[PDB]
């Protein structure tokens, strides 16, 4: 296990970078995560879809 | 889908009848064949 050894003036390519990978999956449960329904406004006395 | 019914109603069981609401609703997924009970003993 060797070390990283940041300093401020490095080179881009050699400073460091915070990554994040996300990984989705759907094995057997028929309900989890998912995003926001967005809902407009709402009239009355009409006819309306 | 693990359902959950109940009512609790003041007054060997009585007689009448009384219908029983949805409580919860469980996406678990999981498998039952077999269950206990848990209950509060004496020990003071
Ligand atoms: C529950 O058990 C059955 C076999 O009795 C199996 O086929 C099924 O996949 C199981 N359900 C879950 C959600 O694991």
């Amino acid at each position: 296990l060797q070390s990283y050894g940041f300093r401020p003036t490095y080179g881009v390519g050699h400073q460091p970078y915070r990554v994040v990978v996300l990984s989705f999956e759907l094995l057997h449960a028929p309900a989890t995560v998912c995003g926001p329904k967005k809902s407009t406004n709402l009239v009355k006395n009409k006819c309306v879809n | 889908y693990f359902k959950i019914y109940s009512k609790h109603t003041p007054i060997d069981l009585p007689q009448g009848f009384s219908a029983l609401e949805p409580l919860v609703d469980l996406p678990i997924g999981i498998n039952i064949t077999r269950f206990q009970t848990l209950l509060a003993l004496h020990r003071s």
